[PDB]
């Protein structure tokens, strides 16, 4: 009912035990998220060898609103 | 003093967990030959 | 030459600022009011008004 | 419209805080 | 300075300047 | 082609990141909070 | 214009000498503190 | 012609307010005159 | 009669919710929190995600992301393409069709961040009002914040709404904002607008007031401490003020000519200058939203055209704007499909 | 809208505000109505301009 | 003052309209009809969203064409 | 006489507020 | 004609500044 | 005590004058009065000045077809460079006007006047018992003006690169300076912008809290509002530390921006991220820095004349 | 006819109602627990 | 001693003076409408309706009259470029004159309500102090506004 101070948790053992094993899990999760290439697929960021398609040799252009989904699918090469 | 999962806990974690995740992601990005 | 000029201009400017600061403080401390106005004999209160 | 947004803010503040602005109970 | 009068005029509000405020009407249920 | 070329530096950096983050997040919060207890502990509203 | 140059030099020298002799006239002793 | 209104105060403008107003109007005129004249 | 006071009825769910929200903890939630904390949170999140993974390749033809090899200065969350003129770019909207990847590629993250940030600003202003009401204070901070929220609303919503689409709104980044600034200089002559002049005066005067007030207060302090450090010679429960108003007034009346003699008026002036400046800037940008720009000085243009042997700094600024526009439009507006040959690009040696 | 207005008007002639709403919005003061009306004309100004 | 500084002027229209400005301050107990107000506010918000999305081309309906070309019917 | 309307606008903007402020100052100074 | 207007406006601003500096109402409120 | 020199010293140092003079005063007052007189006279009725030294004069006076916004005092001709160019060294008064001497006169006298103003601030603070560190605060605008008017021309090599004493002249100076050095990406200009914006923020917020607190408590009642509004409990609990922070933020920001301008005078530069992102095969992917570079290149191409007759 | 955009908009209405209900239930549950 | 920006607050309590003030504002706005109508009619050039329409001549209030049915004029011309034979009571000049007459009538009513500010209508039977029943006033005004909207 008094919202325990931060000093008490700092000296606690359960807090350190949980965090020393959980924070590295998040760090490795992010490292693997970027390394395995899942970031490119999820966020649509092209890989350094996919910026320019075989048929396209210039920056893409949407030039279409209600069919923008198909336009982006075609431009991205997928 | 005893209860956990308070508003302070949620406020801290909501900005702490993604921060660690993104730090890992950026550190991984650093080591890209490109 | 560019590095030398830039660095030493910056250092000279900061050291002129330091001269201002330390000269002012030294003169005030010699006068005896480097810590503030006395609050019992304010010199301003002993001057004609409507300066 | 923008000026009247500011006016709305000011007059709502002077409504909700009537007692504080008037310095009464 | 309190007692802003029935006209809402306060000689010196918390700003130290004269001002006028509306007289809020209190609420009842039935009344006579 | 884009792919991480470092194998084991990930864990070494993650351990340090977590160890530093724990302390660095608990300490300033303590410093800011103690005055919050002081203010909201008898003279509030 | 020699006359203009001489006049400006005279004015500047007069003002600069006035300033220098002003700060040499026991400046630090004229303050409202007593020390 | 019915009854004097109790809610009758008077506007008051000290000298500093006068100077502020004159400065504001003259500075605005300085800023906007070139644009008004084109 | 049957009179009544305040809170003389049975309690309700609203009372319990209000009591819980307005407690005394590390973070004051309040009712406004329900609108502020989520929205603002997502905004920040969006931006960070936007600046870390997503790309603006398909919107601007640029690469703005840490995953693509950009700094903190060059990364940004770019605005959508000009084809999506004013579409709110919902994830479920006809453009994205519910696809998150294509939504990110189309630039919807910018709209996400902008809208959630606007509602976060609303929530923050309501939070300031609620705090002031809780502590029985006049909410002048609410007006002081009404200034920046007006600036944000103008620049980030009214300007793109009056233009061809969101594409011309600022993109959330450092270099992006620099591009926005140079674009205004080239296309609108924003420096010559009287309203940006008023805003510049307000902001610079606010900085001047801050510096002068701090220096004057720290250099007219009352000696109420033996130690040579004057910061410990003060406690919050003091009775008298910690600086001599009379001495400061005399000093600034003898050095400058005029000086303050009222703490309330001085601090209200400090509050007033920036708010007025930013409101004037907002009005100017609202004018620009409709391309109602201060550009002409028709008499100067006529005189310059009549005889080439008449050059003022205004004419040089006009030529610089022509250069900026001509050399930027090729890449800053890819949807125009502009190909300027080197022959027609404006140049100084061609004058 | 016209018809609804009429109906709404009838309601507002025959139903008194709740005490909680009366004190929450300070319906006894003439300044709250000014704030609300300024907001309404503000909204209408954007709508017509757009 | 007595009766707020003596009674005011009396006019036929004043007496006719007096009932409409007599019961000032009367309120209902509790929350009254605030829930209905909330329901109507929510419905109005939905209506405003519908019209905004129709006029923003974020909600394409069959009947509406949303362009100047609809002026030819 | 160039831009008669501009001159009129400037003169009115300088006169009406100035006259208003001076009248108010004179009226209050009598107190 | 424009030059005269600009000069008059600038002279008026300078005169207002001078009057505010020298013919100000005395600050006895706090002094 | 009754000597004429003693009486003159007493009058100069007397605190009973409506405006304090002091010895810094006896130096500055002629300097600033000369500067303002020459500035007014040239702004109203100066003839065109050959800024670029290619016999293409630039008009900047009100009589010669200008208004308040577009008027200015044109800097000295590029032919003169850094040479001292008083009236008595020009062949004739007309040539002195043509080359642009009044700018040099005004700038020199103005710089001396502002330095002596900084001195007399301290002098009066000393004669009144105040602490002496208002001159330190004023040194920031003085440093910035010194940079813009003397140090940039020194590094570049000519007084024609100084800021014209005008409005549109100031905008032209900024645009050219961005074209040549890319100021926007320099960290010191970023610090200056941060200082200015933060100073505005702090002025507005300090005024808000103090005005709210002042009733008919100045720091113990308002601190409850700010401690929970944006957290930061016990951030500035002292009326002295808070005001020192107010004084320190903008002053340091402006010091840094002035130093950045001087370094650009000696021409290091702002940042330069041109072509900093490349894909496989070596193709260049544009960033916002590249668009900024295109704008800079356009500005630069317009600034240079090259072909001069 | 019920166009796909209309269906998506109705789904958005449902989702926003769900979010508001979630916030309301959270505050209700915690307030009841603490009082 | 009210400041210059708190002056009109002297009308914040007595409803009669508030009514007078609002009548004055209404009269001013109506007079502006009529005056601009007259000015634009004096400046309007109706010879060419194809290459010299209203919007090219800077007209502001003329299109707002035309949008609702005012076409003809007492000068014999029409916004169509044709010529009108029986303009009728409702023309541009007629509308402007009507607005001016309304402005004057509202001015007279404003001065009347300013003089006779103390009316029994503004004092509630209980507590005999000035008060407005804002909810019921709003109900009446909303009823009238809805009726007018439906009629239009
Ligand atoms: C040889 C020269 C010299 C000497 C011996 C001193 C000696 C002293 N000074 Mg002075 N001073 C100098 C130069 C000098 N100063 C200059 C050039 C400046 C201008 C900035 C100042 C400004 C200054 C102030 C404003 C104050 C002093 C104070 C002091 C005293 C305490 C030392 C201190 O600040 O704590 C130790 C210092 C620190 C913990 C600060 C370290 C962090 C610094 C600011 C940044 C680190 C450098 C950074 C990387 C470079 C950035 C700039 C770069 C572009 C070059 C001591 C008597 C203080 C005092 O008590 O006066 C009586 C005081 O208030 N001095
Ligand atoms: C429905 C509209 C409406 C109404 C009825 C009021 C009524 C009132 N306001 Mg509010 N206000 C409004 C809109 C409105 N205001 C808007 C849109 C803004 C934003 C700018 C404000 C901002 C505002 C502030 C900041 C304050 C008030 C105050 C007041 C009160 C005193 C009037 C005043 O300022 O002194 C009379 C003012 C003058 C005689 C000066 C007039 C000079 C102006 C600035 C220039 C000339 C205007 C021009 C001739 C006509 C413009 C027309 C345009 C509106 C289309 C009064 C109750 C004051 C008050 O009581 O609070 C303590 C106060 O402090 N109002
Ligand atoms: C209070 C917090 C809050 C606020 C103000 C907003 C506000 C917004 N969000 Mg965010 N959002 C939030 C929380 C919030 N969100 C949370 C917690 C999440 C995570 C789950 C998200 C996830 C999210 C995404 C992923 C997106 C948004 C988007 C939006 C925007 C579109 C709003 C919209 O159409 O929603 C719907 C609004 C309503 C449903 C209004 C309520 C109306 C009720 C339901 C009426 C019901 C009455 C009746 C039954 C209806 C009858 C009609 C019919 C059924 C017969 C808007 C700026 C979108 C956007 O514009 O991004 C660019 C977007 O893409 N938000
Ligand atoms: C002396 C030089 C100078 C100065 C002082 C200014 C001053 C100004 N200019 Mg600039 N300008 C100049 C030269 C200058 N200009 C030149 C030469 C050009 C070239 C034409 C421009 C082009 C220009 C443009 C294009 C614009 C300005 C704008 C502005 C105003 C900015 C207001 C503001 O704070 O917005 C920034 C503040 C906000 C947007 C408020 C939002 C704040 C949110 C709520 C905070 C978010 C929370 C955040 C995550 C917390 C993190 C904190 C962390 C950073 C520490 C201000 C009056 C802008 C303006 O106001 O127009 C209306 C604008 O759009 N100017
Ligand atoms: C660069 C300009 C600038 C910034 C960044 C800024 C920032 C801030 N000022 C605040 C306050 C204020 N500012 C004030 C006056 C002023 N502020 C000014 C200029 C600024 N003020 C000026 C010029 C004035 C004078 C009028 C006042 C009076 C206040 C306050 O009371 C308040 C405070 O308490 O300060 C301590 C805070 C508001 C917190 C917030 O967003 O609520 C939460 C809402 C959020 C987070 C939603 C915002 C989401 C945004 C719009 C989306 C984009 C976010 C990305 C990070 C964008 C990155 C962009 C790249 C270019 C970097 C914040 C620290
Ligand atoms: C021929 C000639 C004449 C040539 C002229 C050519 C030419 C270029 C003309 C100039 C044109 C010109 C005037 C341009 C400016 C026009 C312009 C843009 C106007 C802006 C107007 C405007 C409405 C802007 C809105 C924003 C606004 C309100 C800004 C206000 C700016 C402002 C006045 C800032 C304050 C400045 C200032 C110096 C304050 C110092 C105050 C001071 C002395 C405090 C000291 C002090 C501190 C203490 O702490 C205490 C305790 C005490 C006691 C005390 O005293
Ligand atoms: C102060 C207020 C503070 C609170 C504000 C907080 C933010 C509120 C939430 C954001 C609302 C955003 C609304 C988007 C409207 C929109 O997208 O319009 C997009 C559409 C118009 O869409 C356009 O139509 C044109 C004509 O056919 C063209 O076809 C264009 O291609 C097409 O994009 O307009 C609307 O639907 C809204 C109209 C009413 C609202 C107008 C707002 C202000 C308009 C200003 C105009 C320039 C000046
Ligand atoms: C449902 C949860 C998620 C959505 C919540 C939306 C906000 C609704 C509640 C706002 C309360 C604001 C309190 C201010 C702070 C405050 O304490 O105010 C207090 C004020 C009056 O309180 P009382 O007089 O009862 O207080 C007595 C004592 O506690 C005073 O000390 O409450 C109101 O004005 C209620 C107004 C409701 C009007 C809105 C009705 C609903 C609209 C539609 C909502 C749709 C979504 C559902
Ligand atoms: C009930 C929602 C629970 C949370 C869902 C997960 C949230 C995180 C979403 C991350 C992005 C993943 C893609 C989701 C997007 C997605 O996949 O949508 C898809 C879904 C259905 O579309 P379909 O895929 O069936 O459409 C396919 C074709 O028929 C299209 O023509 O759209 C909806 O029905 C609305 C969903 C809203 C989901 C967002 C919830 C928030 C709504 C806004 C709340 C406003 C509150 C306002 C309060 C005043
Ligand atoms: C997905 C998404 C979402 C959400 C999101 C979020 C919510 C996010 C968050 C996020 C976050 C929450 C993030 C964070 C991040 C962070 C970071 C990224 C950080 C960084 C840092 C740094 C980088 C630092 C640096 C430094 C320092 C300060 C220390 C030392 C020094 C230096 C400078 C190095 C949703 C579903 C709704 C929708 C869609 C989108
Ligand atoms: C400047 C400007 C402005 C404003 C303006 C205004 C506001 C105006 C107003 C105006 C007005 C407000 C006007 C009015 C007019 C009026 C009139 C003109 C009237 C007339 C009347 C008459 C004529 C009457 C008659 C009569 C009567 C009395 C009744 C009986 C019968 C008779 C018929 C005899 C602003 C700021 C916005 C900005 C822009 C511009
Ligand atoms: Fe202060």
């Amino acid at each position: 009912p008094v919202e325990r101070p931060f000093s008490d948790i700092l000296t606690s053992i359960r807090y350190w035990v949980i965090h020393s094993i959980t924070v590295p899990a998040l760090f490795i999760a992010g490292w693997l998220f970027v390394s395995t290439g899942l970031a490119y697929d999820v966020f649509g960021t092209p890989r350094p060898n996919e910026y320019f398609t075989e048929d396209r040799q210039e920056a893409p252009l949407i030039t279409d609103r209600f069919n923008a989904l198909e336009q982006v699918k075609k431009l991205s090469g997928n | 003093v005893y209860p956990i999962f308070t508003v302070r806990w949620l406020a801290i974690h909501g900005i702490a967990v993604p921060t660690i995740f993104f730090l890992g992601a950026i550190t991984a990005m650093q080591f890209i030959q490109r | 030459r560019s590095w030398l000029a830039c660095s030493h201009f910056c250092l000279g400017f900061f050291f002129f600022i330091g001269h201002l600061w330390h000269a002012g403080r030294a003169r005030a401390a010699a006068a005896g009011f480097e810590k503030g106005i006395d609050r019992f004999d304010e010199p301003v209160l002993s001057m004609r008004p409507l300066d | 419209a923008l000026l009247f947004f500011f006016g709305h803010i000011w007059h709502g503040a002077r409504t909700i805080f009537r007692d504080v602005f008037a310095g009464i109970d | 300075d309190k007692k802003l009068d029935e006209r809402g005029v306060i000689a010196k509000d918390n700003s130290g300047r004269q001002n006028i405020f509306p007289t809020s009407s209190k609420a009842y249920y039935s009344s006579p | 082609r884009a792919s991480t070329e470092q194998t084991t530096k990930r864990a070494m950096l993650g351990l340090l990141a977590g160890a530093v983050a724990g302390a660095l997040l608990v300490a300033p919060a303590e410093a800011i909070r103690i005055p919050s207890h002081e203010f909201t502990g008898g003279m509030v509203k | 214009m020699l006359t203009l140059k001489i006049f400006v030099y005279t004015v500047v020298t007069f003002f600069v000498c006035l300033f220098i002799f002003g700060f040499l006239s026991n400046d630090p002793a004229r303050n409202p503190g007593k020390n | 012609m019915a009854r004097p209104n109790p809610n009758k105060q008077v506007v008051e403008l000290n000298r500093t307010s006068l100077y502020w107003g004159l400065l504001l109007i003259f500075v605005l005129a300085v800023l906007f005159s070139s644009y008004i004249f084109n | 009669t049957i009179a009544i006071g305040t809170y003389q009825e049975k309690r309700t769910w609203f009372d319990d919710a209000d009591d819980w929200l307005r407690q005394d903890r590390f973070v004051f939630v309040g009712w406004s929190g329900l609108l502020l904390f989520p929205c603002a949170y997502f905004a920040l999140g969006g931006w960070l995600t936007g600046t870390t993974f997503v790309t603006s390749w398909y919107t601007h033809g640029l690469a703005t992301s840490y995953l693509e090899g950009c700094n903190f200065l060059t990364a940004a969350v770019s605005t959508p393409a000009n084809s999506m003129a004013h579409s709110l770019l919902f994830v479920w909207g006809p453009e994205a069709q519910g696809d998150f990847t294509r939504w990110c590629q189309l630039g919807g993250l910018w709209a996400f961040v902008a809208l959630h940030g606007a509602f976060g600003l609303i929530g923050f202003m309501l939070r300031q009002f609620e705090i002031a009401r809780s502590v029985n204070l006049r909410p002048y901070n609410a007006i002081a914040f009404s200034a920046p929220i007006a600036v944000f609303v103008s620049v980030f919503l009214i300007y793109p709404l009056g233009q061809s689409g969101w594409f011309f709104a600022p993109s959330f980044g450092v270099a992006a904002i620099f591009r926005f600034i140079l674009f205004f200089q080239g296309f609108h002559n924003w420096t010559l607008n009287p309203f940006h002049m008023m805003g510049v005066a307000g902001v610079l005067g606010a900085a001047l007031l801050c510096a002068i007030h701090g220096a004057t207060v720290e250099n007219t302090l009352f000696e109420d401490g033996d130690g040579a450090n004057t910061f410990r010679a003060f406690n919050p429960t003091q009775a008298e003020e910690t600086y001599s108003m009379v001495t400061a007034n005399r000093f600034w009346s003898q050095i400058f000519g005029v000086a303050f003699s009222n703490k309330r008026w001085l601090h209200f002036f400090m509050l007033l200058v920036p708010v007025t400046g930013l409101w004037m800037s907002a009005i100017g940008v609202v004018g620009l939203a409709l391309n109602l720009r201060a550009y002409d000085f028709v008499s100067q243009e006529i005189r310059a055209a009549e005889d080439p042997e008449f050059e003022t700094f205004y004419t040089k600024n006009i030529l610089l704007n022509e250069g900026i526009r001509a050399w930027m439009a090729a890449q800053d507006q890819p949807h125009e499909r502009l190909v300027f040959p080197e022959e027609v690009l404006p140049r100084g040696n061609a004058l | 809208a016209g018809i609804l207005g009429v109906l709404a008007g009838l309601f507002h002639l025959c139903v008194r505000p709740s005490i909680r709403l009366y004190f929450g919005l300070s319906m006894g003061s003439i300044e709250t109505v000014l704030s609300s009306s300024i907001a309404a004309v503000f909204w209408a100004a954007f709508v017509v301009a757009g | 003052n007595s009766d707020f500084q003596e009674p005011g002027l009396v006019t036929p229209l004043g007496t006719l309209l007096r009932p409409l400005n007599s019961e000032a301050g009367k309120v209902l107990p509790g929350w009254g009809t605030t829930v209905l107000m909330a329901v109507f506010i929510l419905l109005f918000a939905a209506f405003l969203l519908i019209i905004l999305e129709i006029y923003n081309s974020s909600l394409i309906l069959d009947d509406v064409s949303m362009s100047w070309e609809t002026l030819a019917k | 006489e160039v831009n008669i309307y501009g001159l009129t606008a400037t003169a009115l903007f300088i006169i009406i507020p100035t006259s208003f402020l001076l009248i108010l100052y004179v009226k209050t100074a009598s107190t | 004609m424009e030059a005269l207007v600009y000069t008059f406006l600038l002279v008026g601003t300078l005169g207002i500044i001078f009057f505010s500096i020298f013919f100000r109402d005395p600050p006895r409120m706090i002094k | 005590n009754s000597s004429l020199w003693a009486r003159f010293c007493e009058w100069i140092t007397s605190t009973e004058n409506r405006l304090y003079i002091g010895w810094f005063g006896v130096i500055m007052i002629p300097c600033l009065l000369t500067a303002t007189s020459v500035f007014i006279i040239a702004f109203i009725a100066a003839p065109p000045v050959d800024i670029d030294g290619i016999r293409e004069p630039v008009s900047g006076s009100l009589l010669y077809g200008n208004n308040i916004i577009t008027g200015a005092v044109i800097p000295t001709s590029n032919a003169i460079g850094l040479h001292f160019y008083p009236i008595w060294e020009a062949a004739s008064l007309d040539e002195w006007l043509y080359n642009g001497g009044p700018y040099q006169l005004i700038v020199c006298h103005f710089l001396l006047g502002v330095y002596c103003y900084m001195g007399r601030e301290w002098e009066l603070s000393f004669r009144l018992g105040m602490r002496p560190w208002i001159a330190v605060a004023y040194s920031a605008p003085v440093a910035a003006a010194s940079a813009v008017f003397l140090v940039y021309p020194i590094g570049q090599g000519s007084f024609s690169d100084g800021m014209p004493l005008g409005i549109s002249g100031t905008f032209n100076f900024m645009i050219v300076f961005q074209a040549e050095h890319n100021i926007l990406m320099h960290p010191f200009h970023m610090l200056g912008v941060a200082g200015v914006f933060g100073g505005s923020l702090f002025s507005a917020m300090h005024g808000s809290l103090v005005t709210s607190s002042l009733i008919r408590y100045n720091i113990v009642a308002a601190h409850g509002y700010f401690g929970r509004l944006i957290f930061q409990y016990a951030s500035f609990n002292n009326s002295r530390s808070l005001h020192f922070f107010l004084a320190a933020w903008p002053v340091i920001g402006i010091w840094f921006t002035a130093l950045g301008l001087s370094t650009m005078a000696f021409n290091l530069n702002g940042f330069n991220f041109n072509q900093s992102v490349v894909d496989s095969q070596g193709r260049v992917l544009n960033t916002w820095a590249d668009i900024i570079n295109r704008a800079n290149l356009g500005m630069e191409v317009m600034h240079e004349r090259n072909a001069h007759n | 006819a019920v166009t796909p955009s209309l269906k998506n908009f109705l789904g958005s209405l449902i989702a926003g109602a769900t979010v508001l209900g979630g916030i309301a239930l959270a505050i209700t549950a915690v307030s009841k627990f603490d009082k | 001693g009210l400041p210059w920006y708190r002056v009109h607050t002297v009308v914040i309590n007595d409803p009669g003076r508030l009514i007078s003030v609002h009548l004055m504002h209404t009269a001013l706005v109506s007079g502006w409408a009529g005056s601009m109508a007259l000015f634009e009619i004096s400046v309007f050039d109706p010879s060419d309706p194809v290459l010299n329409p209203m919007w090219r001549q800077g007209m502001f209030v003329l299109p707002f009259m035309t949008r609702l049915g005012i076409t003809q004029s007492w000068g014999g011309w029409t916004i169509s470029g044709e010529t009108a034979t029986n303009p009728g009571i409702w023309s541009y000049e007629g509308v402007a004159a009507a607005h001016i007459i309304l402005s004057g009538a509202l001015f007279l009513a404003s001065v009347w309500h300013w003089t006779y500010w103390d009316l029994e209508l503004f004092r509630d039977p209980r507590t005999g102090k000035t008060a407005l029943d804002l909810p019921k006033i709003f109900g009446i005004h909303l009823f009238l506004s809805g009726l007018l909207c439906f009629g239009f």
